[PDB]
């Protein structure tokens, strides 16, 4: 009850009868990703403290110059 | 004799209409950062959002609480709404362009947070049930400690300025924004404003209330909370980042009306309301008031005397 039924058009034999198609592509399809990554690549402790305090006092400066002139 | 009360109805209206319009964006923008969009079948773009939920909290079957029934319990929400409001009673949207000049506007803002302060406790109290009234003293304690902390903020942009009402603070920042050098003065000053209304990472009494009353008692109470959440974003934008100036300085800005850019920057600061609050977890009650009376306050205070130190020996103090 399977044979003509899997495939009926010219075996010889039960073997090598039927065609499947089921699986994956030969290959694996790829190498995949799995473990986490996350750059650190953000200005990381000179820049940002040198930043702030740099613009605090060139901020202190302008506040200085602009209540002279509205003095 | 009858300007006046012209200019308080155009005071209050248009609050309402954008506070209105606030809750609407809220949901829209945190929407549009959880990858999906908001309310947006009812109006053309979701516009005809708040007036089909106004319509629905009007003709939806009131209930009358079972509480001191008059006098206490149909007066608190009214307290803290008229608070909020006439806190938005002195603010400046342009030169001139004010409803009272009064010359001590910044004593006169933080009074009125203080009063907020007994609003919500009495609204809390006027309730029967007790859990309410320990979450009511919860968020009391919680927005009295970060109201210090607020101060002590306020009493460092004032030494940066001579004068205290709210339109001489923008000419000093005409000069340069005092955003700038005071950057870290400004991200506590926000942090403090996040706890004063208790809206992005400190939830935990809203939340504790949620996991243990009328319709227009509640939407008045929420209408409160968010019209004090627009108060506190404009005063931020009012004395730490211009106040209706442009930037640059180039005559083509100049062409805006001034009050575009006020708008605009009290738009930018609710939305990164909007935007901190959709990104963090919650803080529990402990280490909520830990940070307030741990973190902010001596910061605040190193912060005042620091920058009296620095701008009292140079001639550059007016
Ligand atoms: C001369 C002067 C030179 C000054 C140079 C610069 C110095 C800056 C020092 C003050 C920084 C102020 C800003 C940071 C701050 O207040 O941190 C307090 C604290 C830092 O302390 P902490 O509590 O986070 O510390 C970790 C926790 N413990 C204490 C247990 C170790 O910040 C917070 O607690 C953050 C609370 C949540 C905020 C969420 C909203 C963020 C909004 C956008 C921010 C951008």
């Amino acid at each position: 009850t399977e044979a003509y039924i899997r495939n009926k058009p010219g075996m010889v034999s039960v073997k090598d009868m039927p065609v499947l198609q089921d699986g994956p592509p030969p290959g694996g399809f790829a190498p995949v990703r799995f473990a986490r990554r996350i750059p650190n690549k953000g200005p990381s402790a000179v820049a940002i403290f040198l930043a702030a305090f740099g613009t605090f006092s060139w901020g202190m400066y302008q506040v200085g110059q602009g209540n002279k002139i509205r003095r | 004799y009858i300007a006046v009360p012209a200019e308080i109805l155009g005071i209050i209206l248009p609050l309402l209409l954008g506070v209105a319009f606030l809750v609407l964006a809220e949901r829209k923008v945190m929407a549009f950062v959880q990858r999906r969009k908001g309310p947006d079948v009812v109006g053309s773009f979701g516009l005809l959002q708040p007036l089909a939920d106004g319509l629905k909290l009007i003709l939806k079957e009131p209930i009358s609480p079972s509480s001191a029934n008059f006098s206490l319990f149909r007066m608190a929400p009214v307290a803290t709404f008229m608070l909020s409001l006439v806190a938005w009673a002195v603010v400046p949207f342009d030169y001139g362009m004010v409803l009272s000049d009064s010359n001590i506007g910044l004593l006169y803002l933080f009074a009125i947070s203080s009063l907020g302060v007994y609003g919500i406790i009495t609204a809390g109290w006027s309730s029967n049930s007790k859990y309410a009234f320990l979450g009511a003293l919860r968020s009391a304690a919680q927005m009295v400690s970060y109201e210090v902390s607020i101060g002590l903020i306020l009493i460092t942009v004032l030494i940066c300025v001579g004068s205290c009402n709210l339109s001489e603070i923008v000419m000093a920042q005409k000069q340069i924004w005092f955003g700038i050098p005071l950057f870290p003065v400004l991200v506590m000053f926000f942090i403090s404003c996040l706890a004063e209304t208790n809206r992005a990472p400190f939830d935990l009494p809203e939340a504790e209330a949620e996991s243990v009353y009328s319709s227009m008692g509640s939407a008045l109470f929420f209408l409160g909370e968010y019209a004090n959440m627009i108060l506190m974003s404009g005063l931020c934008t009012s004395l730490s980042l211009g106040g209706w100036l442009p930037i640059l300085d180039l005559p083509i800005f100049k062409r805006i009306p001034g009050s575009i850019w006020f708008s605009i920057k009290v738009i930018l600061f609710l939305f990164l309301y909007i935007w901190v609050r959709a990104a963090f977890p919650r803080y529990r009650y402990d280490q909520l008031m830990g940070l307030g009376w741990k973190v902010f306050l001596p910061l605040s205070l190193a912060w005042v005397v620091a920058v009296s130190g620095v701008s009292v020996t140079f001639p550059w103090l007016p």
